């Protein structure tokens, strides 16, 4: 029979145990931990080495901050 | 003694590939699909009688 | 074409009728069956007003989960119930005939800002005036309603979604706090 | 505001004036929350904002978790007893 | 750092066994102690009643709220130091007062729900936080499932809290209908003149107030308090009261309110005359909860009630807490024990307690004189500082009925002493086992605060002056 | 800014522009032509459109009544661009918006008549497509070769015209 | 007017036919799986089986509520047919929130299982109806959660928007485990026998069963596999046709509906093919399979998708 | 080898859906006058399609093109009234 | 009169017709349960209802870039600990008495 050794009685041996005997909780928790841990370590490597971020889209009509120089043309 | 998890010849990843991808389910699916493509055993009763012996009663 | 005009006041009358069939029924399942009728009359009103998204959220969770929940409870449980007899419920009638008047009129009082107490009520009914709908061409992408809810729950009110996590957490812990009998 | 006030007042008096079973209390409580929603969502439409709809999408959730909690409370009440009484708890 | 506790302990309690529950509660107790010790330097943030609005016009952090925020952790240490610690090491005392597996989770979820009201600015934080704490009371009540009274009590509390939650949501929706904003400072003292808001703001008040025991609807709460076990009820009598009363007192939405003044008078009447002919101890004790929670709608009528409120709340919380812990001590000496969940039920049962030990009756005498406002005690200056604000702002009949209510109430406070100093006929000569050390040191400390808080009264007034003005 | 009702009832008003606002030459182009000519009326009439939205900004609430002068001039110059593109490249303009009237008016589906129209207008009418806000080392999307998103059916007349423009060498 | 009533006539009549020919297709293919002739034939005369037993099924005995649940089960099974598109932009009613509708009707489909157990009640039969209900809702969870993780790449509740997004690559080939678990959740909504403890007016449950079979086949076909998409076919047309004409729109609508129907027909054959090969579940195994093992994987796939969209720019724009 | 009687039902189901979808695309192209449908319609696009109906005259999406507007285009502009929504 | 609405008017007519032909052609004429059965449906609701809290994010995923991401991640990560509560506590598993408790035979 295969019993619980404990996470505290050897970590790496426990992960090796849980990979065999409970793969529905190893390969489910290990596929969901590979997301927020890879988001903190693989993003600046991309922004430096693959391609930087995109330019943001406009959301409304882009108003400038000028003071209306007087236009000439299309009077009548 | 029944061998533990650590006296097993295959890896946990190799075992999990059989665990999640249903390795022997597709095998038994394939067997019934093999039976789909062969010529059936069925006979017409009112126009054919099955094989009989002379000593039949 | 003005057959298609009274559609809101119709569903109002149907909701009145449907609650009369909630609180006057023989079986305990007949009441929840008129209740899912009430949810779908509501969802028709919510589509009617201009909110197509909500009506389908009401179908998803109100004739969705909590319906099935109540139908389920009434199945696998026995519940004694009497009928709406006159000998046990006519004694409540002169209180109901007061509280109907008072609670409806007072629930129609606070939409007004005068200080007369008769001009307050008469602004609830004195609204037969047709709002004028102009076209402004300022919006460029189809940020519909659900996009803006997902923008406000996630940036401006992220804490309400994040306390909400604790509430749904509690809705998971609670039934396991009660109905388990560990060991 | 008529349909919301009517569901609220009539559901409220359906809560108050029962003596026959326990589930009519639960379902009248649930239709009161519906009646509050019917007033809030139209004030969202007529004022042109989502923030009444923000409180709507929050109170949907709180009505849900309310039902989950309260029906586990009922199964607590039923486990120890035999049959939920007609007159009430 | 509540949620840093809750998220951690819920995984910790999920895996621990049923025997480990005591030591789990001991861990959480020491954790709350060190959150109060190592992190209580955040008083420096305010120095002149400086208020912060955090999470974007959603929470409101000022110093009134910091004091309530500190008070709730302190009383939770005293409550959790009860479930952690054995009273005696006997067979009876193990089968009595057993903590359930999920109880320590629901306490801290309730404290999250109670703190997010006193810190609350928006109505949606108000509504989500009254819901979080109302669920937690639904489940702290019902967690002793194998009790007939506790299950009936949780089912009653469910529907009454549900009606008052829909009444609050109706008031919130209605204020939204007359004004676009949800925050209370969209009022900013120009609305209220030019706008009939009195009916909305009272219905918002009365929605929370009826959840607490405002006296036309006092009958259901007394029944729930008498029906729960004697340790659920010290928590579920303290927490929702102080949490929403410091909400309604921080945000003065009902000034000069005539409905609030009537119901304040009706509370002071029916509490002090309801507790008169009552034979059960949790009853007597809950109407002492009712009159004292009706020296609260009074300050809620006022403007600028932050000396009277805060002083009276920490007075009341210490006094409350101490007298429940006194009768939890008193159950060893009584002759008859019924009803495993609720071991002492009648105030007739704690007779002759002075002949058993005298110092527990010395403790009981100082707390019961602190409830009735006896002047060298800390409970006196609470009523003194209510009356320096009631009369300050024009409530003269309120003051006379306050006095008459205090006098009628003292008649059933002193019944506890009339019972407890009498001849018993069966005196104790030698107890073999003694009560737990820390759990009696907590009551000794809570006494010496009550009897010697007038020492530090003057320091508190000067500190107060700096930090709220 | 609002989506219509339960029962909305349409109405018009047989009336006139009263006294002091002169008559104007309004755009009589449907969705396909002005979606086709959008970049070119955005390229010529940039400061007039800018000036109109600025004037609408500065008169807060005055708004509609204030800049009648000036939404008069964005219409005139947009009508000027589309008359010029008519008389310039009516055939290839027409090819582009007969393409773009299928495919949900998705711009994605009609690169082929587009590039032909852009050569024609950049030659005769010397206006150019730009996607602004686009920092360098980012290719504009209507220039790239082998895009991921290709249409369902390349329409026939632009296949033929693009092949003949290849053969003539004008492209 | 006439323009749209002829249109809904053609669609209703085609779907009503196809659901009836499935009841023949299942008998035939399970016959040849086990080397029997099964039903005699399948032709135009071939409906007269399913017609004839659909007639005779209305001749047995039954022993106001009993009226309503077969009715609402069949109309819930029949209203979900609008929202599937059969070609580009071809819907019987066009609505921007089609997945929200499809999802709400997968939510409405549970009620007949409740109200069927009330009729001719016993204690044990009522308990069995409870078990069928709870497995139905339990797999409805994972159904809805994968609908979310499909429309994470779309960020739109419109369905033709999904398939036009899908033009570059089908969603089935990156998210292949998702196809596998959807196929089993799809034979879980229905009572197909790997998943059929709780089976082992009747004409409405009989019709609505197969209507749900072919309709959840449709729900697979548009969001996981290509809906009406087979290949690009831009080059073949420029050789065949010269210009847009009603023949050309006919030929393209024909090949689009062929590419949709081949998805639906192969998936529908695979339902009957997974029927034959496997025995059925203990109900404890059913609930255990749904919650303890498959759904933690579902949270994991749910966390790994936005993080993958996060690592690159790659957020989808509405 | 392959059974034909097993594959004729699925052939009929396939052919039914095929002929259905072909008829559907022809009906949509006949309603719109030779152009394909708009599957995803913005608020912007809905206002624009209403303006096109107002411009071309009566017909749905005729998609006419002109250097200016007609004089009737200035006067035919509509506002939508809307009931009280009680 | 669009083509969406005849369908959802016309189907209840089809059901009523298939029902009236059945009324024309037919022949006519508490036990205790386990806690797992009640708990599946009671606990189903807080897992169906986070899904609809997840529905507004999936539509607006582009706008809340880099920030609504982390809010949703934290929301889900608060939900996973209540999930691991119920799977640590063996909540859905139903048990029986088939074991003989495997006690060794002790003599004298
Ligand atoms: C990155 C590298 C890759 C990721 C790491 C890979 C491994 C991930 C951890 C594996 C989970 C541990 C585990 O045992 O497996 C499953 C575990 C099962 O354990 P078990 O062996 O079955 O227990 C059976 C025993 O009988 C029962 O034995 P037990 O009674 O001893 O209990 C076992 C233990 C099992 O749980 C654990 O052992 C996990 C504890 C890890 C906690 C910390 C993890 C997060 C690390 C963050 C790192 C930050 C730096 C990152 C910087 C990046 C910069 C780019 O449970 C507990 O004791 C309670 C949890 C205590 C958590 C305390 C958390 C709060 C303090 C830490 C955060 C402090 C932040 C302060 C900031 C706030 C200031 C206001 O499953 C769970 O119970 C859920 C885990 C919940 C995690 C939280
Ligand atoms: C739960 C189920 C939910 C149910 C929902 C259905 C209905 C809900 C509404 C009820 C909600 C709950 C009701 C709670 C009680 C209502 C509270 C209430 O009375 O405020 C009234 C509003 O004065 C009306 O104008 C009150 C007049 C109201 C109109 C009377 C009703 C008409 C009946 C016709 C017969 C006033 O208060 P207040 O003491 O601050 O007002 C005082 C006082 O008016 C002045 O003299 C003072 O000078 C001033 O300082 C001011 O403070
Ligand atoms: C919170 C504490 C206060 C609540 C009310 C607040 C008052 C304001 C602040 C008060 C400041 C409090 C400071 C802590 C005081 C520290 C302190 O005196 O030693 C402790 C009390 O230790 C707590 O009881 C520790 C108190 C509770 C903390 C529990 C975790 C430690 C005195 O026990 P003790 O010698 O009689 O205990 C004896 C002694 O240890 C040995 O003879 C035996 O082993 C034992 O059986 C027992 O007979
Ligand atoms: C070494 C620790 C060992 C473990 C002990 C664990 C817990 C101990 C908890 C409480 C002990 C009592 C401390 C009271 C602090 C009051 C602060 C304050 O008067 O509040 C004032 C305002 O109050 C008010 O409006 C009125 C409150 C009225 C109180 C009425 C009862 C008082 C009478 C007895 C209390 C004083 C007894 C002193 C005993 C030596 C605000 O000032 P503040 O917020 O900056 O003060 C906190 C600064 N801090 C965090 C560094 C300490
Ligand atoms: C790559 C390295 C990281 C891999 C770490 C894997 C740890 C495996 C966890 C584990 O051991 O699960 C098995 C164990 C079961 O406990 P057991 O002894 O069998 O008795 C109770 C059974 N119910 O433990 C359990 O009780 C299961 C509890 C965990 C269940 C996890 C499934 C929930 C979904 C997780 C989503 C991913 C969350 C990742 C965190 C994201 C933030 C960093
Ligand atoms: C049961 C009633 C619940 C109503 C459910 C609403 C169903 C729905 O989603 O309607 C959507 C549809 C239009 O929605 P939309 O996405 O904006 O369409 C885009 C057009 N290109 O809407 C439609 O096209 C027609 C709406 C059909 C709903 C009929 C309800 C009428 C209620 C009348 C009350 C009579 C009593
Ligand atoms: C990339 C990193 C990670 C690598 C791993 C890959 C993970 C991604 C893959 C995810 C897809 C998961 C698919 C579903 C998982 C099924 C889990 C399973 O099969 O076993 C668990 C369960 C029994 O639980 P347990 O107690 O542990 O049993 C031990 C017996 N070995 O078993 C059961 O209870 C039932 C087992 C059968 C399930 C029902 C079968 C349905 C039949 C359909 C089969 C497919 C048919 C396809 C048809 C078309 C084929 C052309």
């Amino acid at each position: 029979i295969n019993a619980n050794p404990g996470f505290w009685n050897g970590p790496f041996r426990y992960l090796r145990w849980s990979a065999h005997n409970r793969p529905h909780l190893f390969f489910a928790f290990a596929i969901g931990i590979a997301g927020p841990v890879a988001a903190l370590t693989l993003t600046p490597l991309r922004r430096k080495y693959l391609y930087p971020d995109h330019s943001p889209l406009p959301q409304s009509y882009p108003l400038p901050q000028r003071a209306r120089e007087g236009l000439t043309g299309f009077d009548d | 003694r029944p061998a533990t998890w650590e006296e097993s010849e295959e890896g946990a990843l190799s075992k999990a590939t059989k665990y999640f991808l249903l390795a022997e389910m597709f095998r038994g699916l394939y067997v019934v699909l093999e039976q789909f493509f062969r010529a059936p055993y069925t006979i017409y009763y009112p126009f054919e009688k099955g094989p009989v012996s002379p000593r039949f009663r | 074409m003005y057959l298609t005009y009274y559609f809101i006041e119709i569903t109002i009358f149907l909701a009145i009728l449907c609650t009369i069939f909630i609180i006057s029924a023989k079986n305990p399942m007949v009441s929840i069956l008129y209740m899912i009728a009430l949810f779908v009359i509501a969802a028709m009103y919510l589509y009617l007003i201009g909110l197509g998204i909500f009506s389908l959220l009401y179908i998803m969770i109100y004739i969705g989960a909590i319906a099935v929940l109540f139908l389920f409870i009434i199945t696998l449980l026995d519940i004694n119930s009497t009928e709406l007899s006159v000998k046990s419920n006519i004694r409540d009638l002169p209180l109901v005939l007061i509280s109907l008047i008072v609670l409806t009129i007072s629930g129609l009082m606070i939409y007004s800002n005068d200080s007369i107490l008769i001009n307050k009520l008469l602004e609830a009914f004195g609204n037969d005036y047709n709002t004028i709908i102009t076209q402004d061409w300022f919006n460029i992408e189809n940020t519909t309603l659900l996009t803006t809810i997902g923008n406000v729950l996630l940036t401006n009110n992220a804490f309400i979604l994040l306390v909400l996590a604790i509430v749904l957490l509690l809705g998971i812990i609670g039934p396991i706090s009660i109905t388990m009998k560990h060991k | 505001m008529f349909i919301g006030t009517i569901i609220l007042v009539l559901s409220f008096l359906g809560f108050v004036f029962n003596r026959r079973n326990i589930i009519l209390a639960f379902i009248c409580l649930e239709t009161m929350l519906l009646g509050i929603n019917l007033i809030l969502l139209r004030n969202s439409v007529l004022f042109d904002d989502i923030s009444g709809s923000l409180f709507a999408i929050v109170i949907i959730i709180l009505a849900g978790v309310e039902s989950a909690i309260g029906l586990s409370l009922l199964v607590s009440y039923y486990r120890l007893r035999g049959v939920i009484n007609s007159y009430g708890i | 750092m509540l949620i840093l506790a809750i998220i951690s302990l819920i995984t910790f309690v999920s895996m621990s066994k049923l025997s480990d529950n005591r030591a789990i509660i001991r861990l959480i107790n020491i954790y709350l102690i060190l959150v109060l010790v190592l992190d209580s330097f955040l008083y420096l943030l305010f120095l002149n009643n400086q208020t912060y609005t955090v999470m974007g016009e959603l929470l409101i952090f000022n110093s009134f709220t910091f004091y309530i925020d500190m008070l709730i952790y302190f009383i939770m240490i005293v409550i959790s130091s009860l479930y952690g610690y054995n009273l005696y090491n006997n067979n009876l005392y193990k089968t009595l007062f057993e903590p359930k597996k999920e109880l320590i989770i629901l306490f801290l979820i309730n404290i999250l729900g109670a703190l997010l009201i006193v810190h609350s600015n928006d109505f949606i934080t108000l509504f989500v936080a009254i819901e979080l704490q109302s669920y937690s009371i639904y489940l702290i009540t019902a967690i002793y499932n194998s009790s007939y009274k506790a299950s009936k009590a949780s089912m009653l509390y469910f529907f009454m809290g549900g009606i008052l939650s829909i009444l609050i949501a109706y008031s919130i929706n209605t204020y939204y209908s007359v004004l676009n904003s949800y925050t209370l400072h969209s009022l900013d003292s120009l609305i209220i003149n030019t706008l009939d808001l009195n009916l909305i703001l009272i219905a918002l008040s009365l929605g929370l107030l009826f959840k607490i025991g405002i006296a036309p609807l006092h009958k259901w709460l007394i029944s729930i308090y008498e029906n729960t076990p004697i340790l659920i009820t010290i928590y579920i009598s303290l927490i929702p009261k102080i949490s929403i009363l410091s909400y309604l007192v921080l945000s003065n939405i009902s000034i000069n309110s005539l409905v609030i003044s009537i119901l304040a008078i009706l509370t002071l009447l029916v509490g002090s005359v309801g507790g008169l002919l009552q034979i059960k101890i949790k009853r007597l004790l809950a109407f002492s909860g009712l009159t004292n929670a009706g020296y609260m709608m009074l300050l809620l009528l006022l403007n600028n009630n932050e000396f009277s409120y805060l002083y009276y709340i920490t007075q009341y919380s210490i006094s409350h807490l101490a007298i429940f812990m006194i009768i939890i001590f008193s159950i060893y000496y009584i002759n008859y024990i019924n009803n495993q969940y609720n071991p002492i039920i009648y105030v007739n049962q704690l007779k002759g307690l002075i002949h058993d030990n005298a110092y527990l009756v010395l403790s009981m005498a100082i707390v019961v004189f602190s409830f009735i406002g006896i002047p060298p005690l800390l409970g006196f200056f609470g009523k003194l500082n209510i009356l320096m604000s009631i009369l300050n702002n024009g409530y003269y009949f309120i003051s006379i009925v306050l006095i008459v209510a205090s006098l009628i109430s003292a008649l059933y406070y002193l019944y506890l002493l009339n019972v407890s100093i009498q001849d018993k006929n069966n005196i104790l000569i030698n107890s073999n086992e003694t009560v737990s050390s820390v759990l009696s040191y907590i009551l000794s400390s809570l006494i010496i605060l009550i009897t010697f808080g007038f020492i530090y009264n003057s320091l508190i007034i000067d500190i107060f002056n700096v930090y709220f003005n | 800014p609002r989506e219509a009702a339960a029962h909305w009832v349409p109405f018009e008003d047989k009336a006139n522009m009263p006294d002091n606002v002169p008559d104007v030459v309004e755009v009589g182009a449907t969705s396909a032509p002005l979606l086709s000519a959008s970049y070119f009326i955005g390229a010529k009439c940039k400061p007039y459109n800018d000036d109109f939205m600025l004037c609408r900004e500065e008169s807060q609430g005055s708004g509609a009544i204030d800049c009648l002068k000036e939404g008069r001039r964005v219409t005139r110059c947009a009508v000027s661009v589309i008359e010029d593109i008519n008389k310039s490249c009516l055939d290839e303009f027409r090819l582009h918006w007969q393409c773009l009237e299928q495919n949900n008016h998705q711009l994605s589906g009609c690169r082929k008549a587009e590039a032909l129209l852009n050569k024609c207008v950049f030659t005769k009418l010397n206006l150019e497509k730009k996607i602004p806000g686009l920092r360098p080392d980012e290719e504009p999307v209507f220039l790239k070769k082998d895009p991921w998103i290709k249409p369902a059916v390349d329409d026939f007349k632009s296949v033929r015209a693009y092949a003949e423009a290849k053969k003539n060498g004008t492209l | 007017m006439i323009i749209n009533i002829v249109e809904i006539l053609i669609f209703l009549v085609c779907v009503l036919f196809s659901v009836a020919y499935l009841t023949v297709a299942e008998r035939k293919t399970l016959a040849y799986m086990q080397r029997r002739l099964g039903p005699n034939f399948v032709g135009y005369y071939g409906l007269l089986q399913a017609f004839a037993d659909a007639v005779k099924l209305l001749l047995k005995e039954i022993v106001i509520i009993l009226v309503i649940s077969p009715l609402i089960t069949l109309i819930t099974a029949l209203i979900g047919w609008v929202v599937i598109p059969l070609g580009p932009g071809i819907t019987l009613g066009e609505l921007n929130l089609g997945i929200l509708f499809s999802l709400a009707i997968g939510s409405l489909g549970v009620f007949g299982s409740l109200l069927s157990g009330w009729s001719s009640n016993s204690k044990y039969s009522l308990l069995g109806s409870i078990r069928s209900t709870a497995q139905l809702i339990s797999y409805e969870l994972i159904l809805t959660s994968i609908f979310i993780i499909i429309i994470m790449f779309v960020s739109s509740l419109n369905i033709t928007t999904i398939i036009e997004t899908q033009r570059v690559v089908w969603y089935c080939i990156p998210l292949l485990p998702l196809l596998l678990i959807f196929f089993i959740a799809s034979v879980a909504e229905t009572a197909r026998p790997p998943f059929d403890l709780t089976e082992s007016p009747f004409v409405f449950f009989f019709l609505a069963e197969y209507s749900n079979i072919i309709l959840i086949s449709a729900f697979n076909g548009y969001l996981l596999l290509g809906g009406y998409l087979s290949f690009n076919y831009s080059y073949l047309f420029n050789i065949l046709f010269n210009d847009y004409s009603y023949v050309s729109f006919l030929f393209e609508g024909l090949i689009n509906s062929s590419a949709y129907a081949i998805k639906l027909v192969f998936l529908m054959f695979s339902f009957i093919w997974v029927r034959a090969a496997f025995p059925r579940f203990t109900y404890d195994n059913l609930i255990n399979f749904c919650w303890i093992i498959l759904l933690p994987l579902l949270f994991g796939i749910f966390l790994i998708i936005p993080s993958t969209l996060y690592i690159f720019d790659s957020f989808p724009t509405l | 080898a392959i059974p034909f009687e097993a594959l004729l039902p699925y052939g009929i189901i396939f052919g039914l859906l095929t002929a259905g979808g072909g008829a559907m695309q022809v009906l949509h192209v006949y309603r719109n006058g030779g152009v394909r449908d708009r599957f995803a319609i913005d608020q912007w696009d809905s206002q624009m399609m209403e303006r096109d109906l107002r411009l071309n005259g009566g017909q749905g999406r005729k998609q006419v093109d002109q250097a200016t507007a007609p004089e009737a285009f200035k006067h035919n502009h509509v506002w939508k009234s809307e009931r009280p929504l009680i | 009169m669009n083509t969406f609405i005849i369908f959802i008017i016309l189907i209840p007519i089809v059901g009523f017709a298939l029902l009236a032909v059945n009324i024309l052609l037919a022949v006519y004429k508490r036990l205790a349960f386990n806690a797992a059965f009640i708990l599946v449906a009671i606990l189903f609701l807080p897992f169906d209802l986070e899904i609809s809290t997840l529905l507004p994010y999936v539509m607006s995923i582009y706008l809340v870039s880099n920030y609504g991401f982390t809010i949703v991640l934290l929301f889900l990560l608060i939900l996973i600990i209540g999930f691991v509560y119920e799977i640590n506590t063996n909540a859905l598993k139903i048990n029986k008495h088939n074991k003989p408790n495997t006690d060794s035979l002790i003599y004298k």
